[PDB]
């Protein structure tokens, strides 16, 4: 079932490891400017914490190319952060603070609905 | 549903009076404050100060009210580029999703009193583009609107007879006189 | 005149193949231009003149105008020349309108009369281009020539039937001018 | 003081815009019907103001214990 | 006597101002066209002719093909160039 | 008031103690005064001869399309656009 | 001057700038995805929103591409009235583009006084659609609806009088110094450079190229009218203002042969299964009440195919890439407003000149807002 | 005689179907099928890989010197099993003719890119890529341009919701906008246009497999 | 030792973490692939030749101001086509979502349709009326 | 001589005949190298050596555009120039090979997504 298909950058799961290190590092060294910069609630130790479990988000990605396309999304992401484009909106976006948790245990759910 | 009242009507009726509030008031105080607020509400009303935020299309008729033929400054309005002399915002065009923080920080840096006319559709309720995947739907969802000048766009009769419509809502603003019952 | 500098064919016009004299009284003009703002006193003159023209500044209120027959205003729905209710609930306005700001829910009235229930507009999603009407079968649903309709709350905007048909009979008698002059020509 | 936009009749807008040259008084042509009402102004900020509402009555009827 | 002008006077140092003579812009009445008109009758069209106007030998919806392929059009069967050369220069 | 009282022809009044009349404690519900159903039946039935009449409701192409109605049948025949009423007796 | 939507991001030194990094999309709406949504007659109006400057300019693309895939023609006198109306547009769209340069450089009687008679030119699409702006009077069958009589007459005095009033800004304007040197020399775009980028209209008629879509794709009536485009040969934003004038000018004259020849006839193509019928004869005829049924709700099948076309609107050559599958919905409706290419050599075009330079180097590109995002 | 129907410039015809098969003969490990669609445009439909060479080509060659890169319009078609489609549109000046290139791709090998070609193309790239995910290769600087900031999803392709997931407004607690989930004052009424009826036999068993 | 850097990879790439739709809407949600259902009352049957995907229904309630259909439920409307069933669960994969097609219908099985039997001595398929 | 060629940037060159002789010298040596059964070679030799025939016979240089049509002389020696980097890209390319890749069946089908009949 398998492809002999084009690249797109990394050959190898090792390469992608190592683009996809190569981004976590930038993200980690840029976090305390974004929180001097960015005048947001977020402190350093959260946005650390964050940047760990949003990595995580996505753990059992197998495919090279996925996870190459997943690191390009993170080098523009970036480079978004590290120049101010964005904005304290955007950037807290990561947070999800305007929607409580929903209920999830079903009778909680079965009491406030579909 | 009301309806203007006939010629003999009329005919019985006095003058409408100029200050909205009346002349009932009871003593000096009420009496004093009531003429205070008439002169607050004077000043506020002859002499208001668009932003000139104009996004779009909307945008045109905008320029057209500025043009010589609904003269607008006629009117006591200016166009002061600046929001911090700017004492009103006509938010007109389409608020995408991009501009929605921008609307918003240059609202609340803009000092108040502050009205905001939401002029055309597109700000109204998003207009005609409603159901975007990148569109505020409408402009109230951002900030608080005033006045509607519904349109797409208002001819420019429409959006400086709202602008009237905003002069008597400044005329009618009760401040001073009803700070004296806070 | 001086030459050219790029020869033209037809069909075009150089805006600048005129050359710039060397002639002695030429350069001496152009020196005299900027010496003593030749140029800018035609400029400073032209806009002292135009002071003595009259200004074209409607008296809005009172002076007013003008417009034409088939603009595009308001929105009522009309009655027959006994007072029925023209609509029908085709349900071709909605099936047209660009901005789907119309919804109808129709049924039988008692008479068994195909009418409409429900019946609104959206005036913060219409466009006000006149598809509805344009489409109409019977011309229940007009472009009312109305478009002083200001109001100071959104929910104020969001018409339902019973304020489409007072706006009809606030306004029949210019609307029915309006179709007067239009309908053969439309 | 309270001029306002609205205040010009029916009869009367076609020709204050000039999109009618015949004065209401001039042409009789137009209809005369009896459901017409009046005119009204841009009553909005008052209590006369409009406010929509549903225009339909409700969709299901829910069971009575009773009956 | 016939449109609100500025006295004689400011018209003559007017029209010496601006250096043209001057032609006035303001729309009167009398200018413009008779502004109530008699109604229009838009002559009936030449499809509309009444007879030998069967749709289906003038329709063009149902006249249109798809594309079709060059190489294969040959294998049904001066350096060729786009078109008319354009002194663009 | 009244305004929250009446029933709109649709048949809509807001229950005694629903929520929904809150919205009219500071505004008007515009209910109309003309009911097309109490009109209608004020016009009287026009009769004719012929066992098929037409109707356009209103008049030329200010009306609804041309439709032809028979009326052998001995009740009324109410036209399905305007409403009108035919009686042939 | 930046038309309220543009956001550039500018990395300055002493007062110079060096990067210049422009944020178009500030104003995006779909369009693209709700255009596929709705119906071709539906999808007309938001060609219309888009470089809502040009009004009309912007229909007839659309209507062009529609008829290209219906296999269709319009009648002359359908023609004749795009093509007037073309040019009333093209005169609308230079008065917003030197009016709105006239404030980026800071004069403001210009302005003014051009748009006292922008507002006649409105008056006019009022009389004829019924909308200030936002016609939506040019459909695939040809215009929507016959004009109103008298018009062209009303058409003929106001231009008439154009020429006075163009001429006065004109003599105010053109030779004045401080707009000379303010515009003169600025942005160099040359030839070469101006084609790899992807330039088309006054820009890149001003540059030297003598390129036009009117004369050498003619699209429209303009066989039947005769008139000579205007170039620069200097590439300044100073003589491509000088060529928008001269545009004006030119224009007036294709007004004078199209205004004088109108022919009589129809004012829609035959078609009634392409375009709606009248009301006259729906109202009594049966398939014409079928017709005016079924292209109201569902529209007209188009035969599946891509077209491509283009039109010489006044900010340029403006495209419209339409794909239908078949079906009465139009399956892609990509459209290339010129302003997208114009602002993108912004980046390259502004390098080094002043902070001043770079805001009336925005007006000449003329890159009205709507048609570059959306 | 039939007035409705407009006639096409038959000479145009001739002049493109020559020249297209020209540009077939020429390419041969390139240009996958040369087509004339009835609107007297030429299509190129060529492979993935021979983008740049193809537009190379034409800009260059004297009998093409097409320079104008009008746009990059892309196109999404599901049940393609590589279904981003890309189109190029040129024209050329010298010769006063339009052409237009045709590729495909899937949403996940990369595509070469224009911009070493056309420098017009630039802002295109940055406009799909941020418009499909068409991924382009060599691209200088791959930037979203339309979308907002911190965008999930790329709007166009046919899978995704007409009023995308989420939806912004403004917060008191915090005096800021906060993007929630979706909720719509009134559901988007689709209509159901299906014709029933074939209104086109000329295209029914025409380009079969 | 290369084809311009070409890689083996299975075909099957699932794109979910890519593609950008929120987990909630892919872990919630089916996909019911089948051919869109033949309306009752037409008989032109060119409207019914496609394979089509949809998400099951969500909710719909009334908007409390004006009774419309307010749905706070993204992909309600969404709808896509495909020319054959295996392609459609193909693209679903790919995209990660939840599916279970529907299968469509058997090859018609052909009626004689005979005009004589109309008029027959014998047999019971004699028209009553014509 | 010519005073402006009336375009930005593109100036007035002198020697156009040196000039356009030693471009087509070139190209032709470019194609030289290309194999014998190229179709883009073929026609090439054919065309500039049409061009480099007509180089001559015109000494005048307007003489020389009028015969050689397609423009002027300052932008044709940009189309010389231009198509030397194709040659030399040409030969890095092998376009004039068999096809790379076969459409996969239902690619350039349209419309799309309608059943079929085996
Ligand atoms: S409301 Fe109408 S005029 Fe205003 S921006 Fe939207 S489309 Fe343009
Ligand atoms: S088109 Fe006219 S008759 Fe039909 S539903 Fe709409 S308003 Fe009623
Ligand atoms: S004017 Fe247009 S958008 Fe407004 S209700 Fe009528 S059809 Fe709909
Ligand atoms: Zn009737």
């Amino acid at each position: 079932a398998v492809q002999q298909v084009r690249p797109i950058l990394s050959v190898d799961r090792e390469e992608a490891r190592k683009r996809a290190l190569n981004l976590y590092k930038a993200w980690y060294r840029q976090i305390p400017y974004i929180v001097m910069d960015y005048d947001i609630p977020m402190t350093v130790e959260q946005c650390r914490d964050k940047l760990r479990e949003e990595f995580v988000k996505h753990r059992n990605v197998t495919d090279i190319r996925v996870i190459d396309m997943l690191v390009i999304k993170g080098q523009m992401e970036l480079k978004e952060s590290v120049e101010i484009w964005k904005q304290k909106g955007h950037i807290m976006r990561y947070w999800k603070e305007s929607q409580d948790p929903k209920p999830t245990d079903f009778l909680s759910k079965f009491i406030q609905g579909v | 549903q009301q309806t203007l009242p006939v010629a003999e009507v009329a005919q019985n009726l006095p003058k409408k009076g100029y200050s909205p509030f009346g002349t009932k008031q009871s003593s000096v105080a009420e009496w004093s404050l009531a003429r205070l607020d008439d002169l607050l509400n004077w000043g506020r009303k002859g002499s208001i100060w668009p932003l000139t935020f104009g996004l779009a299309c909307c945008a045109v008729e905008m320029m057209h009210i500025a043009a010589p033929r609904y003269d607008m400054d006629r009117y006591g309005v200016v166009f002061r580029a600046s929001p911090r002399q700017a004492d009103v915002i006509i938010v007109a065009g389409t608020l995408t999703n991009k501009m929605a923080p921008a609307l918003r920080k240059v609202y609340d840096q803009m000092p108040e009193p502050r009205w905001v006319i939401s002029m055309g559709s597109c700000a109204n309720g998003g207009g005609y583009y409603h159901y975007s995947y990148s569109v505020v739907r409408g402009c109230d969802r951002i900030i608080p609107v005033d006045i509607y000048v519904p349109g797409c766009p208002p001819t420019a009769e429409a959006l400086m007879y709202g602008v009237l419509q905003l002069q008597k809502k400044v005329k009618r603003m009760k401040t001073l006189q009803m700070w004296y019952r806070k | 005149e001086p030459k050219d500098i790029v020869e033209v064919p037809k069909g075009y016009v150089y805006v600048n193949n005129k050359e710039l004299s060397m002639e002695f009284a030429d350069i001496t003009d152009r020196a005299a231009s900027t010496m003593f703002f030749g140029e800018l006193l035609r400029g400073f003159a032209v806009t002292l003149a135009h002071i003595f023209k009259e200004p074209a500044t409607i008296n809005y209120p009172f002076e007013k105008g003008p417009l034409s027959p088939r603009f595009r205003g308001e929105h009522a729905l009309r009655r027959y020349p006994s007072g029925e209710e023209r609509c029908i609930a085709c349900k071709l306005c909605e099936a047209i309108c660009p901005a789907q700001a119309i919804t109808i829910e129709a049924e039988e009235r008692a008479d068994g009369s195909r009418r409409t229930t429900r019946y609104d507009i959206d005036m913060t999603k219409c466009i006000y281009c006149g598809f509805c009407q344009e489409a109409c079968p019977v011309d229940a649903i007009v472009e009312g020539p109305n478009f002083e309709f200001s109001t100071e709350t959104h929910e104020e905007l969001l018409y339902n039937k019973e304020k489409l048909l007072c706006n009809g009979d606030k306004w029949e008698s210019e609307i029915a001018s309006n179709l007067q002059a239009d309908h053969l020509y439309r | 003081m309270d001029y306002d936009g609205s205040m010009i009749p029916a009869e009367w807008y076609g020709w204050m815009h000039y999109k009618t040259d015949l004065p209401p008084i001039r042409d009789g042509c137009r209809p005369k019907y009896k459901w017409i009402a009046d005119h009204s102004e841009n009553l909005s900020g008052t209590k006369e103001a409009y406010y929509p509402y549903s225009t339909t009555p409700n969709k299901v009827e829910a069971w009575e214990p009773k009956a | 006597a016939l449109r609100r002008d500025v006295s004689p006077l400011i018209q003559r140092i007017r029209a010496f101002l601006l250096g043209r003579e001057h032609n006035l812009a303001l729309r009167f009445e009398d200018g413009l066209a008779d502004r109530t008109q008699p109604q229009p009758e838009i002559p009936d069209g030449p499809s509309h002719l009444l007879s030998a106007n069967y749709y289906c030998q003038r329709d063009g919806r149902r006249e249109v093909l798809p594309p079709i392929d060059l190489v294969e059009q040959q294998k049904q069967l001066k350096l060729p160039t786009p078109g008319k050369v354009y002194a663009w220069d | 008031r009244g305004d929250i009282e009446k029933v709109t022809h649709t048949g809509q009044v807001f229950d005694k103690e629903d929520y929904r009349n809150a919205r009219f404690v500071n505004a008007k519900r515009y209910v109309n005064e003309n009911w097309g159903i109490k009109l209608i039946e004020e016009v009287p039935p026009k009769e004719c001869t012929e066992r098929v009449v037409f109707c356009d409701g209103g008049d030329g192409p200010l009306g609804h399309p041309k439709v032809y109605i028979n009326l052998d049948k001995p009740g009324n025949h109410i036209c399905g656009y305007c409403g009108l009423r035919f009686v042939k007796k | 001057a930046a038309h309220g939507v543009l956001r550039l991001v500018l990395e300055l030194d002493g007062e110079t700038v060096m990067r210049a990094d422009p944020h178009i999309g500030l104003l995006h709406r779909g369009t693209e995805k709700l255009i596929e949504y709705k119906t071709y007659t539906q999808a007309l109006p938001y060609f219309d929103r888009l470089d809502y400057v040009s009004m009309m300019c912007n229909e007839q693309c659309y209507s062009l591409a529609v008829e290209k895939l219906l296999n269709i023609d319009v009648p002359l006198r359908a023609k004749y009235i795009r093509t007037l109306f073309a040019e009333i547009t093209r005169i609308l769209n230079h008065i917003m583009a030197v009016g709105t340069h006239a404030l980026d450089v800071g004069a403001l009687t210009p302005f003014f006084w051009l748009f006292e008679e922008r507002e006649k030119m409105m008056e006019f699409y009022e009389r004829v659609s019924g909308a200030r702006m936002h016609a939506a009077y040019i459909r695939p069958g040809g215009v929507s609806l016959d004009m109103p009589l008298g018009l062209m007459d009303d058409i003929y005095e106001f231009a008439s009088k154009f020429a006075e009033r163009l001429d006065e800004v004109e003599d105010v304007l053109t030779t004045n110094r401080i707009w000379v040197q303010r515009t003169e020399d600025i942005g160099i775009v040359t030839a070469e450079e101006a084609l790899n980028y992807g330039f088309s209209g006054v820009m890149l008629r001003g540059s030297g190229i003598k390129w036009d879509l009117r004369k050498q794709q003619p699209y429209d009536a303009y066989n039947l009218v005769n008139f000579d485009v205007p170039i620069g040969t200097k590439g300044d934003c100073y003589d491509r203002y000088l060529c928008r004038v001269e545009e004006m000018r030119q224009s007036l004259r294709i007004i004078d042969q199209c205004l004088n020849q109108m022919p009589a006839g129809e004012i829609k193509t035959d078609d009634a299964k392409v375009a709606p019928p009248s009301r006259s004869e729906m109202k009594t005829s049966m398939e014409a009440l079928i017709h005016h049924f079924k292209l109201f709700t569902q529209g007209y099948q188009v035969p599946p195919g891509a077209t491509y076309t283009a039109i010489e609107a006044p900010k340029g050559e403006f495209g419209v890439y339409l794909i239908s599958d078949g079906s009465s919905r139009p399956y892609r409706c990509k459209i290339k407003a010129p302003g997208f290419a114009h602002l993108a050599a912004l980046e390259k075009i502004g390098k080094q000149h002043m902070l001043a330079d770079v805001v009336a180097i925005i007006g000449t590109l003329d890159v009205v807002f709507g048609e570059i995002d959306r | 005689d039939k007035p409705t129907v407009r006639q096409p410039d038959a000479v145009a015809r001739s002049h493109l179907s020559d020249f297209g098969r020209y540009v077939a003969e020429c390419l041969p490990k390139y240009v996958q099928k040369v087509q004339l669609t009835a609107g007297d445009e030429l299509e190129v439909l060529i492979a993935p890989e021979g983008v740049v060479p193809v537009l190379q080509f034409l800009k260059d060659h004297h009998q093409a010197q097409f320079t104008n890169l009008v746009d990059i319009a892309g196109v999404d078609v599901p049940c393609r099993k590589n279904r981003f489609e890309v189109v190029y549109n040129l024209l050329s000046l010298r010769y006063n003719s339009r052409i237009r290139v045709k590729t495909y791709t899937d949403e996940l090998t990369p595509l070469d890119s224009a911009c070493e070609v056309h420098k017009a193309a630039n802002w295109y790239e940055r406009e799909i890529w941020d418009m499909y995910g068409v991924f382009f290769a060599n691209h200088p600087d791959l930037r979203r341009i339309l979308t907002d900031y911190g965008f999930e999803g790329h709007p166009q392709r046919r899978d995704f919701p007409l009023s995308g997931y989420v939806e912004l407004r403004y917060d008191d607690e915090k005096k800021r906008v906060v993007c929630e989930p979706l909720e719509l004052a009134q559901e988007f009424r689709k209509f159901d246009l299906s014709a029933p009826w074939e209104q086109f036999p000329n295209f029914r068993n025409a380009n079969p497999p | 030792n290369k084809l311009s850097g070409k890689i083996t990879v299975p075909t099957a790439v699932n794109l979910s973490p890519i593609s950008g739709v929120p987990e909630e809407h892919i872990r919630e949600r089916r996909v019911r692939i089948h051919i869109p259902p033949k309306n009752a009352m037409q008989s032109g049957t060119d409207n019914v030749n496609t394979w089509q995907i949809e998400f099951d229904n969500r909710e719909r309630w009334e908007n409390p101001l004006m009774g419309w259909a307010s749905s706070g439920d993204p992909l309600s409307n969404m709808n896509v086509q495909f020319g054959s069933p295996e392609e459609a669960i193909t693209f679903c994969e790919r995209n990660g979502w939840r599916w279970y097609v529907d299968g469509a219908a058997k090859p018609k099985k052909e009626r004689v349709k005979n005009y004589g039997i109309n008029f027959a001595w014998n047999k019971r398929t004699r028209v009553s009326t014509k | 001589i010519k005073a402006s060629t009336g375009l930005t940037g593109l100036a007035v060159s002198t020697n156009p005949h040196h000039t356009l002789s030693a471009l087509y010298g070139k190209i032709l040596r470019a194609v030289s190298k290309m194999p014998q059964d190229a179709s883009y070679r073929k026609y090439t030799e054919q065309l500039v050596k049409q061009r480099a025939d007509s180089v001559a016979q015109h000494k005048d240089i307007t003489a020389l555009e009028k015969a050689v049509g397609c423009g002027q002389v300052e932008e044709l020696i940009v189309q010389a120039e231009n198509e030397l980097i194709l040659a030399r890209k040409m030969l890095g390319w092998k376009p004039w090979e068999k096809l790379v890749q076969a459409a996969p069946a239902k690619q350039w089908d349209w419309p799309p997504a309608q059943i079929m009949e085996p």
